[PDB]
């Protein structure tokens, strides 16, 4: 208990003294990025600590240190939760922003700013360990809206340009509108129970609760970019890469699945609302891979394949597993981290370009970044053995044995293939193929940083899986019996996507003219979804102001 | 067709005073002009014992600044956690409440040195 | 900052290091070696761990349906 | 406007790299080039004016449904990724006024050049003022064109903004 | 209460004997040192008020307002010197003398313990924010606005004269600690209608209420920095503060008389959200987002319930000092582009960087990011009006949601984008403005960290 | 960092304020 | 399910409900059937805290699989051979599930057929 | 600095695909003058970059030497007790 | 961004070299002062063509409008150094 408590909150405490030290003192400036990233890397380590003690015993600890407002017979506290979910994602959000705040050290290295993007990219994080360490609602809603305003600030990194204001404002009012979801269940748990904390929400387990999930889905609709409001999450790619990796990518969209996770003891009485959550999460997964086949920016589509992912974790909520969509955010965020890093090295070297059309011919002179974009994207597809497969691979196991919806099994399937198409294409058209980038040669990865970060993060997206897979305690029935195509469903797909991507890759070779198909042009422009809503809507609400 | 004798001449005209101009925005050897700032022989220390350097040297150096910060950045924040924790907030009700241990079958209690009954005989399937 | 110890080349194909092709073997080869090691050990994850039965080749003697004047 | 000879040849540009992005391989993108440059040639030299214009109409009738819908754009042009990228860094030049004596110390051989810059442009605006004048066509002037120097050791009209414009990559 | 009524009147013998260049040294220093004797009406007691004597008493929904105007006051001559600087002494100093002049009918205002002393004291409060407000006002415009006025007085407080002496003739007394002990139920009919209206009704203009908020923001565009700075931070809390206080004698008769204003200022909230959005002025901007607050602060006041109580009084505080902190940081750029279009300038990041940081914060705090008291007030407004009928959250979400976009687009409109390039006066940033801005802040953002003292005497 | 010289003078507002 | 095309495209009253079955006595066709045991006394389970739905007949393999890994920390390789057992007793458990269903599934026929038969 | 170009007359379509461009570009009548320029992009070490499968192997030889090794460890030292 | 530096003398020999390479030009021809409409005659289509490859060798693209002023190499040349701040 003493060394469970004690150092459960120095990783919280620790990261805050590098901001402190911004307002007041003068020992260090000009080496600021290198004081944060160590401070980092020791969180990390003594957040290790704690997760062994986890292991060995299952130890869970609450620790409600400060009082802080007495509402009559609501008492609010400064209430940290370090349990199974808070234990687990810690340490890899941790080791995940470690490499992150190293490779930002070099792709940010020219930019005056530099001190001052260390200091936005730790107070995410600060504010996003305490939306998944607390105990209480309304603490989760600092780092709930703590991380909107971070996404604000980062994503319009550069405020000359308009675009970047532009989608920063669009982060914004995508979220506060999932945000009136959270604020309904915060009202309801008020006025029906009594509390904001979650000891007491789960103690009393009220049989009717569907407004509040409602609410509760709605919230997590729109931070973790779902579809009705997903738009702003690759529109979110303006800002500086690191921060897409960092942000829009690893953590903070899981925050709206880590809502759901929260909150699994209610849900699980609630069929009415796993039909939504299924049915939700079953459209979003299609429709955004759907969206990636025919994007041309190697960030936009990284872009669709954390939304098709993230989908794919709220089909998993729905299906009444939530303990794998916790496994799959935590395997999810080494190789998608990975891949947006690697991207990082290809638009770097290439002089800022990242359509696609322009990349090839990288295989062989860009080593380094090849294996670990080859290494990457078989973790996201399935490959059997990698972190990606001990996710996925059970997701579709428990989705096809399971009592469900018909559409939403299928959806779930269709968009695993269409998983396999675009990974595919990033490679073909980056790593595969004569060169078609700008003549003047520049592609030079040999820097320590860019490898050592793009090394560790190689070796979680091998065996981090293994790892956490292994030592995390059982929690459910895990079902290991079923028809064997149901079994290898997901391989077979997966499998069979590739040899219908490398066919059609292939007739981009053959001298035949191009042919528009309404299908090709409603992937192209996202469905029309962007143009439409982002053209009528605004319209309306600016014009009606007036009278 | 291009630009006018005109055309040509401004471009050209305008074209030399842009080059000049940047040409000025270069900065001399001397600059940036600076005061001296101070050097504390903790400063001092380092600057020249490491001027030659090499591995075995310099990994001292290294395994210095790490000392500086565990010390500075993680034992002195865990001793004003571990005072506050232990006589502040565990001496409240309710502050740090833990989940009971697992106690499974067959286990030794500490508090009591009881010892827990056996399961039954499992069936005793193939295994 | 070696002075850009990579220099740039017009129109060729770039100079690279020895160290950087070497780490890259390494990696990519050591995820075939993990790749291969696991179907050996643990086979039964992508292929099954138990065999499905057959529902329709059990007998009435196990299912227990009375004969059907019974 | 630009006269039927502007408007056709921009509409060349506009397909070619619309087609660029299309087939997207290099050596595709030749071929099919190749075959695009012998529909322009092959009117070229319809001599009726009136005729011209017919083909630019269906010409561009063609192009709208050929357009790729996303087609590529270079990252530091209108619409690319790099747009407007660095506007932050830009500061005009003109700030450096406020700056402390203390601070301008720090520079002083650049800030002694920045003098004589200042007064080279306060006494040539006097003339440049009587040179946009006299040539001025009573009624305003009818185009936005500027006059080149008519002088030894006189500056073009209007000059300091063009001159001291931020530069493309300050920091 | 003499204790702070005699100092603040000595402030003007200090202001007319001071040497000519030392009178915004010694005004601002001395009505510093008020404020800070002003932390001892903290001495707050579960059960009963602090009652000072026959006339004043101190609970506490006045002591936050008490300390709120006594704060101002400093602000107030650190925010106006600078335009001042121009027109002689004696014109200089009769300006300070307005300005102590109103807070020394504002904490007798608050502390007020019969309700015909706080009539009084209540209009008498206009005779100086007028003269503020049109002889040192920058618009000579001519608005013929006065029938504001006539509306107001004929509508509002003659109406409310009749019916405060009626009530005494009544009841017996005003005295508010008797009426505590004294009231009856206002039993339905024509007659009590009209009491409840004219009880209300002078109240809800100086919120102001949706359909009567068009004096608003011809006052903010009008009125010089001092005058929107009291404006904003405090004359408008006059009408939520005297509505507090005599919705205590109109009950139940509030059950049913509330439902028309309440729909007002429900859809009052969206409407005036959106207009920010189309607004072209920074300070008729910033003045819609005044109304488009005090709708909140209206519906907690008439729903009555405790934790409605608790969140008027925290909105009441912290929209003060937010406001206020906007009011002055559109000032600033006044005072250098010399115009309150918003599109004038922009970019302004780029030229002056820490005051995009004041720029920042107080835009956060506008939209209302936890854990600030902007919040604890609008999230306790929101959980109250919910058990008063759950559709509510479908107002209340969808004014957070514009709330963020004006707030948002003020920031980037002013603070980013490309220069123009024409404005070359953008000197930088005086120590004046930025500390001007630092305690605004700095109280607003401390508050978080102990926000029992402005949750009102329901706590 | 990689070429010597070329050091140019960077346009900023004032900091000293 | 091949099968759910039986019971959607196919015949209904055939098929088995998988919400309301069972829909026969237990022992209409099973004379003499011997009742499920529990092994883990609800103590045990109890003090365990297994997570409820894991509180089935299965457990107490389940118990004894956690009592070894708690043993074997560091070593997360250690207790294979348990996690086996746990495992293929719920593959047990899970084929008396189908056992269960098909049940349903002949009877259902059956009954189809005799009342059939005797309404000719 | 200098950044000598290479010789311009190295780049030559023939031996490239290209080359096989300016022939189906003979059929109907037609030359492209472009073809030299993207010669580099076809020859010089460009030419030689490896299919889709080719990668996804990339390593496999030295994989399946670690693989064929590895379980004649665990064969041994097992063999060995 | 590592070290893209760009001077007069390079510019110069890249966009003579991408010159050089076009087949309907001949190279003992070309020379930075060669007119394309007269000294090399080159149809104003060709003229086009320059144009465009001139944006790939440098990746950026040149508007419409001053792409129709420039008609010799070193007009080309000088509007690269304008666009990209080339002085010495
Ligand atoms: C609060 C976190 C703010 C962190 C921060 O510094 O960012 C400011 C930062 C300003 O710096 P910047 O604009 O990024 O760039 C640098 C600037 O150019 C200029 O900044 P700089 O780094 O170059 O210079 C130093 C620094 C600071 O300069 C200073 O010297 C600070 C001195 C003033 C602080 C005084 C505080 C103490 C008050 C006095 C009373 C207490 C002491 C008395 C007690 C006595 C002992 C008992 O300057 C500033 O930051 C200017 C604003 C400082 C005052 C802000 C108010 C605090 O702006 C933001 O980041 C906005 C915050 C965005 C939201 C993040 C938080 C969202 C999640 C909520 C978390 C809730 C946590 C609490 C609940 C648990
Ligand atoms: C957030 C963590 C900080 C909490 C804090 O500010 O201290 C408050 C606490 C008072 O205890 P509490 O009963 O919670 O009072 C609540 C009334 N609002 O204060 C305490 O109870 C203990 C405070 C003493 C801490 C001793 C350690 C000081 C370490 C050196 C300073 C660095
Ligand atoms: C309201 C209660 C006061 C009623 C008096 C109304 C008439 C006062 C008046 O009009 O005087 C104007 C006078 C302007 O004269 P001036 O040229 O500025 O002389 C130098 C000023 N020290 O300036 C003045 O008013 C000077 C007198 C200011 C009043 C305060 C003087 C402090 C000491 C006596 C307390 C008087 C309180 C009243
Ligand atoms: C013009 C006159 C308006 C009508 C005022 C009136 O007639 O009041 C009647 C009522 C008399 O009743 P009273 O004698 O006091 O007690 C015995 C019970 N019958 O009077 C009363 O008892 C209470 C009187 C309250 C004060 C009346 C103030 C006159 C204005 C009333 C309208 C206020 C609303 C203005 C419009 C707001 C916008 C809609
Ligand atoms: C404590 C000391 C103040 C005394 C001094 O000026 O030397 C200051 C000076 C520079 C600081 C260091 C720099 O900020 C960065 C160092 C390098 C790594 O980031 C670890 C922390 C690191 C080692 C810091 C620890 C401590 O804050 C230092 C060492
Ligand atoms: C259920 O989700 C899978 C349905 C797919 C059709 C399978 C048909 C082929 C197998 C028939 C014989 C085996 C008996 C189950």
């Amino acid at each position: 208990m003493n060394m469970f408590s004690s150092l459960s909150l120095v990783t919280l405490l620790l990261l805050t003294m590098p901001i402190m030290m911004m307002s007041f003192n003068t020992y260090k400036p000009s080496n600021y990025p290198l004081y944060v990233k160590t401070a980092i890397s020791y969180a990390f380590i003594t957040s290790m600590i704690p997760t062994m003690m986890f292991i060995h015993s299952g130890q869970e600890l609450i620790i409600s240190n400060w009082h802080w407002l007495t509402i009559q017979t609501l008492k609010l506290s400064l209430s940290f939760k370090m349990d199974y979910f808070s234990m687990m994602f810690i340490p890899v959000a941790l080791f995940v922003t470690w490499s992150i705040m190293e490779f930002s050290m070099w792709y940010m290295y020219s930019d005056p700013n530099i001190n001052k993007f260390f200091k936005y990219l730790l107070l995410f994080l600060i504010t996003m360990l305490i939306l998944v360490t607390a105990n209480n609602l309304f603490q989760l809603f600092i780092g709930w809206e703590g991380v909107g305003i971070m996404s604000f600030l980062l994503i319009g990194w550069w405020y000359g340009r308009a675009d970047a204001n532009t989608a920063a404002l669009q982060a914004i009012l995508y979220n506060r509108i999932g945000d009136i979801g959270f604020i309904l269940a915060m009202a309801w748990f008020l006025t029906n129970l009594n509390t904001w904390d979650l000891q007491q929400i789960f103690m009393l387990n009220p049989s009717d609760s569907n407004m509040p999930l409602i609410g509760l889905a709605l919230a997590a609709t729109g931070k973790s970019a779902q579809f009705g409001l997903h738009p702003w999450l690759p529109s979110a790619m303006e800002g500086p890469t690191p921060v897409s990796a960092l942000l829009h990518s690893s953590t903070m969209v899981v925050a709206g699945i880590f809502l759901l996770i929260r909150f699994y003891p209610l849900t699980e009485n609630n069929k009415y609302i796993q039909s939504i959550t299924l049915c939700l999460g079953a459209i979003t997964t299609l429709f955004t891979a759907m969206c990636a086949l025919t994007q041309n920016d190697i960030k936009k589509i990284i872009a669709f394949s954390t939304s098709s992912q993230l989908g794919l974790m709220m089909v998993t909520i729905g299906i009444n597993q939530p303990y794998l969509a916790f496994l799959h955010i935590c395997t999810h965020a080494f190789f998608k981290a990975m891949l947006f890093m690697c991207s990082g090295s290809i638009i770097h070297s290439l002089n800022d370009e990242q359509d696609i059309r322009k990349m090839g011919g990288l295989f062989k002179a860009m080593p380094f970044t090849t294996t670990a974009l080859i290494v990457g994207s078989l973790a996201l597809t399935g490959m059997p053995f990698l972190t990606g497969f001990y996710s996925k691979d059970l997701i579709i196991e428990a989705a096809n044995t399971s009592y469900t919806n018909a559409w939403a099994l299928l959806m779930t399937l269709i968009a695993t293939s269409f998983t396999a198409i675009y990974s595919t294409r990033i490679i073909f058209f980056a790593l595969l193929g004569q060169p078609r980038f700008p003549t003047l040669v520049n592609i030079n990865e040999n820097n320590p940083l860019l490898i050592n970060s793009i090394k560790r993060l190689l070796i979680g997206s091998l065996f981090a899986g293994y790892i956490i897979s292994n030592n995390i305690p059982p929690t459910t029935i895990p079902q290991m019996t079923m028809p064997y195509y149901l079994k290898t469903t997901a391989l077979i797909v997966t499998i069979l996507g590739f040899i219908l991507a490398l066919e059609i890759s292939n007739m981009t070779k053959n001298l035949k003219y191009h042919y528009p198909s309404n299908a090709f042009k409603f992937s192209t422009l996202l469905g029309y979804f962007p143009t439409i809503m982002h053209r009528l809507a605004p319209y309306m609400n600016l014009s009606m102001s007036q009278k | 067709s291009g630009y006018t004798p005109e055309e040509k001449l401004r471009l050209q005209q305008l074209r030399e005073l842009r080059r000049r101009w940047l040409k000025d925005q270069e900065l001399s050897p001397r600059e940036p002009v600076l005061p001296p700032q101070r050097v504390s022989p903790v400063e001092r220390f380092w600057n020249k014992f490491l001027q030659d350097g090499a591995l075995w040297k310099n990994v001292i150096y290294k395994t210095y600044r790490h000392s500086i910060f565990a010390f500075t950045h993680v034992l002195i924040p865990v001793w004003i956690i571990h005072y506050y924790l232990k006589y502040h907030v565990t001496t409240k009700p309710y502050t740090i409440v833990e989940k009971k241990p697992r106690i499974f079958p067959g286990d030794t209690i500490l508090e009591t040195g009881e010892v827990i009954p056996p399961m039954k005989e499992f069936p005793d399937q193939h295994h | 900052g070696g002075g850009a110890h990579i220099e740039p080349r017009y129109r060729q194909f770039p100079q690279l290091t020895r160290s950087q092709v070497i780490q890259a073997e390494f990696f990519s080869a050591t995820m075939w070696f993990w790749i291969l090691w696991r179907f050996w050990h643990d086979s039964d994850a992508v292929l099954g761990h138990f065999p499905y039965p057959d529902p329709s080749q059990w007998t009435d003697e196990e299912l227990g349906i009375p004969p059907d004047d019974e | 406007y630009l006269t039927h000879q502007q408007k056709v040849l921009r509409l060349y540009k506009r397909a070619l790299r619309h087609l660029e992005s299309w087939c997207i391989h290099r050596d595709k993108y030749r071929y099919f080039a190749c075959l695009l440059r012998a529909r322009f040639d092959e009117h070229k030299n319809e001599k009726d004016m009136v005729k011209a214009t017919q083909l630019l109409r269906e010409a561009e009738e063609e192009f709208w449904h050929g357009q790729h819908p996303q087609p590529y754009i270079f990252p530091e042009s209108p619409g690319g990724t790099s747009y407007e990228r660095y506007e932050c860094y830009k500061v005009p030049e003109w700030c450096l006024d406020d700056w402390h004596p203390s601070e301008k110390a720090m520079y002083p051989d650049y800030f002694a050049k920045r003098e004589q810059w200042k007064k080279l442009r306060r006494e040539s605006w006097e003339r440049e003022v009587k040179q946009l004048q006299e040539e001025t066509p009573v009624g305003g002037p009818r185009t936005e064109a500027l006059p080149p120097a008519r002088k030894q050791g006189d500056l073009p009209p209007l000059w300091w903004h063009i001159v001291t414009r931020p530069r493309e990559r300050p920091m | 209460m003499l204790k702070y009524i005699i100092p603040t009147i000595m402030l003007m013998p200090l202001t007319w004997l001071s040497k000519n260049n030392m009178i915004w040294v010694n005004s601002t220093a001395h009505s510093l040192l008020i404020s800070f004797t002003s932390l001892l009406l903290m001495n707050q007691f579960g059960d009963n008020s602090l009652n000072f004597s026959l006339l004043f008493f101190s609970d506490s929904l006045s002591t936050p307002l008490l300390i709120l105007t006594m704060w101002l006051l400093p602000l107030m001559l650190m925010a106006s010197q600078h335009h001042l600087s121009k027109e002689n002494l004696t014109r200089k100093k009769l300006f300070i003398t307005m300005l102590i002049s109103l807070q020394l009918f504002l904490i007798m205002t608050f502390t007020a313990m019969e309700l015909i002393l706080f009539y009084i004291l209540f209009e008498a409060t206009l005779v100086p924010t007028l003269i503020i407000i049109t002889r040192w006002g920058n618009q000579t415009e001519r608005l013929n606005a006065g029938l504001y006025f006539l509306f107001y007085t004929l509508a509002g407080s003659l109406p409310l004269l009749v019916a405060l002496i009626y009530i005494q003739n009544t009841v017996g007394s005003l005295n508010f600690l008797m009426l505590q002990y004294w009231v009856q139920p206002v039993h339905n009919s024509w007659s009590n209608v009209f009491m409840w209206l004219a009880c209300m009704m002078a109240f809800m203009v100086k919120m102001p209420l949706y359909g009567l908020h068009l004096w608003l923001p011809k006052a903010h565009v009008e009125a010089p920095i001092a005058g929107s700075m009291v404006l904003a931070a405090v004359l408008l809390k006059l009408g939520g503060y005297g509505m507090l206080r005599i919705t205590l004698i109109l009950n139940p008769m509030t059950d049913f008389m509330a439902y028309p204003f309440i729909m007002l200022s429900l859809w009052g909230m969206i409407m005036t959200s959106s207009i920010c959005l189309r607004q072209t002025d920074l300070k008729s901007l910033i003045a819609y987002s005044s109304v488009s607050h005090m709708a909140l602060v209206i519906v907690a006041i008439l729903i009555q319930t405790p934790w409605s109580y608790m969140g008027a009084t925290a909105l009441m505080i912290a929209h003060g000092l937010t406001s206020s902190m906007l009011f002055c940081l559109a000032n600033s750029n006044y005072e250098r582009i010399h115009s309150r279009t918003m599109i004038l300038a922009r970019g302004l990041q780029t030229l002056l960087p820490l005051m995009a940081t004041w720029w920042l914060l107080a835009s956060l705090t506008n939209l209302a990011l936890p854990p600030t008291i902007n919040l604890i007030g609008e999230l306790f407004v929101v959980m109250s009006t919910f058990s008063w009928s759950n559709i509510t959250i479908i107002l209340m979400g969808v004014n957070m949601v514009i709330t963020a976009l004006y707030s948002l687009y003020m920031l980037i409109m002013t603070q980013r984008g490309k220069y123009t390039y024409h404005i070359n006066n953008i000197s930088p940033s005086f120590t004046r403005e930025n500390a001007l801005m630092s305690l605004h802040i700095l109280p607003l953002l401390l508050l978080t960290l102990n926000p029992k003292i402005i949750l009102g005497p329901l706590y | 960092s990689g070429d010597h010289g070329k050091r140019l003078f960077i346009i900023k507002p004032s900091g000293f304020y | 399910g091949a099968h759910l095309a039986r019971r959607y495209l196919g015949d209904a009253s055939v098929e088995p409900d998988p919400l309301r079955m069972p829909t026969f006595p237990p022992d209409y066709g099973f004379p003499e059937r011997k009742e499920r045991e529990m092994v883990a006394t609800q103590q045990e389970m109890n003090d365990a805290q297994l997570v409820l739905q894991q509180r089935d007949y299965c457990a107490h393999y389940l118990i004894r699989f956690l009592k070894c890994k708690r043993d074997s920390f560091p070593n997360f390789l250690a207790c294979k051979h348990e996690r086996h057992d746990w495992d293929y007793c719920e593959h047990l458990d899970y084929v008396k599930r189908m056992k269960e269903f098909e049940r349903e599934r002949r009877l259902l026929q059956r009954k189809k057929r005799r009342e059939q038969r005797e309404a000719d | 600095s200098k950044m000598e170009l290479p010789d311009y007359k190295q780049w030559k379509i023939e031996g490239t695909p290209l080359e096989t461009v300016q022939e189906k570009l003979a059929a109907r009548g037609l030359r492209d003058p472009w073809g030299r320029n993207e010669a580099w992009r076809y020859m010089g070490g460009f030419a030689n970059n490896v299919s889709f499968v080719g990668a996804l192997l990339k390593g496999f030889k030295w994989g399946f030497a670690a693989f064929v090794v590895a379980i004649g460890a665990e064969y041994y030292l097992e063999s060995q007790k | 961004s590592d070290a893209p530096p760009l001077t007069l003398e390079g510019i110069k020999d890249r966009v003579l070299y991408v010159l050089k390479l076009y087949d309907k030009i001949d190279p003992e021809k070309l020379s930075v002062n060669s007119h394309f409409m007269k000294d090399l005659g080159l149809d104003s289509l060709d003229q086009v063509e320059i144009i465009m490859a001139m944006e790939d060798e440098f990746g950026f693209e040149i508007p419409d409008i001053d792409a129709e002023k420039l008609m010799c190499p070193q007009e080309i040349v000088d509007y690269i150094a304008d666009k990209k701040d080339v002085y010495e």
